[PDB]
């Protein structure tokens, strides 16, 4: 993982609505960090905001375009 | 290839097992009581 990587996954699992949509709208500008990335233990940024029962960054990060697959079972 | 698979989801379903099978302790009392208490003295420290 890139250190940007897991400051956007360390961005998730804390609550953050702003540096998680400032790095949701810098990935659309330059493709410095993959929304789909995965912790070393899987969990996708989707599935770390699912553990935490957060909404807004769950419809933050459904607005764009995250891989939602077999995550509706988690 | 085999033994990669079942110990990923073996340590994922034991860190899912310990957030389910594990009962809250004071420590995780002391964790809320300081992140309000963290948080009070910051927001008065900020209207201050």
């Amino acid at each position: 993982l890139s250190a940007e990587e897991k400051a956007f996954l360390s961005a998730v699992e804390k609550g953050d609505y702003a540096t998680v949509k400032q790095a949701l709208q810098e990935a659309e500008i330059y493709y410095n960090v993959n929304i789909n990335c995965m912790d070393p233990l899987g969990r996708s940024a989707l599935l770390i905001a699912i553990e935490n029962e957060n909404l807004e960054i769950m419809e933050l990060l459904l607005n764009h375009s995250v891989y939602v697959g077999d995550a509706l079972l988690y | 290839e085999v033994i990669r698979n079942l110990v990923k989801r073996y340590v994922a379903a034991m860190i899912r097992n310990s957030k389910t099978n594990e009962g809250l302790t004071e420590e995780n009392f002391k964790e809320l009581k300081q992140d309000i208490s963290s948080f009070r003295y910051e927001v008065l420290d900020l209207l201050g």
